[PDB]
């Protein structure tokens, strides 16, 4: 039994040395016996690989002291109606070097903005994971032609996370002291998130005494969505999946079932503006 | 496509501490807390006849120890995420650790909380002989 997450998309023939191998899974078959590994001297370490680790999978179900729960209930998602975010995230394919990963391409809000991102994975490496640019292409499809531009109107990861943090700190600054995405089907959408979020014990902004919902990288410094000019990473946000409330079919049709105004026009904001729609018609009425 | 890394027992602990701004206290929250420890880890067959130095380019577990691949160690390396040295690179990968019989139940939490002794090369605590 086994999880796709931190899944090994390398085309590489062979497993792991034992030093190297981050999991037992992970080894070479040679190195294998009795539910066990040995060491074989005279079959060295490889010290040039790189092997894309898949971020799909994450679960954050974990119950510790003093750490808020990311994922929320309904009722405590309506009492905080006015922190609601629509987010969603068109991504494209892990190619050449790699095989069986998404990556993140465009990340639409229901304020209405698109960011483009450079297509980046996590890359295993002799020495550290490797945060940087790899070759991927869009999705095998005609409804994913608008992507195919995209490719190379991107922006490094260091500049998405500071624009989604202004974003976001423009918009929820004078309407809440959180922020709650609301999602449809939340798998690729948290993946997006260890791109630009932070989690920890609950904290308060460093120029104020209201709670901090933004970290900086380069000062290790929190902030409110009032005090978080130059911050990069989003801390500590609230999130809810719509299509977990028993819908039968695709986010478009059940927010036509009660809207007629928001159509179709199958970019990644289009998406989070209707996930919020949906989630306000059907919580609401 | 692609190769499975992980079990499913890993998954709330990795999700945790890749998504914490300190992955170590969030590890040894999570354990506060009742979580179990990380496992899958690289456990090795050895005679048990090793010099018993902490970290090693072969396996050096001696009686009292077991070995493991120091990667499979490293809740950095676990976890696909930065390192706390300044260089951002690892001690443990590419190297073998000792760890304790006792402690080999969580050997990423044993890493995280002990250091080796710099003069005789064991674990401060469990071998080091020197004051
Ligand atoms: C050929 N590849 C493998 O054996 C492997 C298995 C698990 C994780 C990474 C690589
Ligand atoms: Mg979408
Ligand atoms: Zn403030
Ligand atoms: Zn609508
Ligand atoms: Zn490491
Ligand atoms: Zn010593």
């Amino acid at each position: 039994n086994v999880t796709g997450l931190f899944k090994d998309c390398s085309k590489v023939i062979t497993g792991l040395h034992p030093t190297q191998a981050p999991t037992h899974l992970s080894v070479d078959t040679k190195f294998k016996t009795e539910g066990l590994c040995v060491d074989i001297p005279g079959i060295p370490k490889d010290m040039t690989y790189r092997r894309l680790i898949s971020m799909m999978g994450f679960k954050m179900n974990y119950q510790v002291n003093g750490y808020p729960n990311m994922f929320i209930t309904r009722e405590e998602a309506i009492r905080h109606v006015r922190a609601w975010i629509g987010f969603d995230v068109e991504g494209c394919h892990a190619t050449r070097e790699a095989v069986g990963t998404n990556l993140p391409l465009q990340l639409g809000f229901s304020t209405g903005v698109n960011l483009v991102a450079v297509p980046t994975g996590y890359v295993d490496t002799p020495n550290n994971t490797d945060f940087s640019r790899v070759s991927a292409k869009p999705p095998p499809g005609d409804q994913f032609k608008h992507l195919i531009p995209l490719m190379y109107k991107g922006l490094p990861w260091n500049v998405v996370r500071i624009k989604i943090v202004q974003m976001l700190s423009d918009t929820l600054k004078n309407l809440s002291d959180r922020v709650v995405f609301v999602l449809w089907a939340h798998g690729f959408e948290l993946t997006s998130m260890k791109y630009f979020v932070k989690i920890g014990p609950e904290r308060t902004c460093c120029l104020c005494d209201r709670r901090a919902t933004c970290f900086s990288t380069a000062s290790d410094t929190y902030a409110c969505w009032h005090h978080s000019i130059g911050f990069d990473y989003v801390y500590n946000p609230f999130m809810i999946d719509v299509q977990q409330w028993g819908f039968t079919g695709n986010l478009q049709s059940n927010h036509d079932l009660y809207c007629q105004v928001h159509g179709n026009a199958h970019v990644a904001s289009c998406d989070a503006i209707m996930t919020r729609c949906l989630a306000v018609h059907e919580c609401f009425v | 496509a692609g190769n499975a890394t992980e079990v499913p027992a890993n998954s709330t602990v990795l999700s945790f501490c890749a998504f914490a701004v300190d992955a170590a206290k969030a590890y040894k929250d999570y354990l506060a807390s009742g979580g179990q420890p990380i496992t899958n880890c690289v456990k090795m067959l050895c005679t048990h006849t090793g010099t018993g130095q902490a970290i090693t380019v072969t396996p050096e577990a001696n009686m009292d120890q077991e070995s493991f691949g120091g990667a499979s160690c490293c809740l950095y390396c676990r976890c696909h995420i930065d390192h706390p040295n300044p260089k951002g690179f690892c001690d443990l990968k590419g190297k073998y650790v000792q760890i304790p019989t006792t402690c080999a139940n969580d050997p990423v939490g044993f890493t995280l909380k002990n250091t080796v002794c710099t003069v005789c090369g064991m674990w401060k605590g469990y071998g080091c002989s020197c004051d």
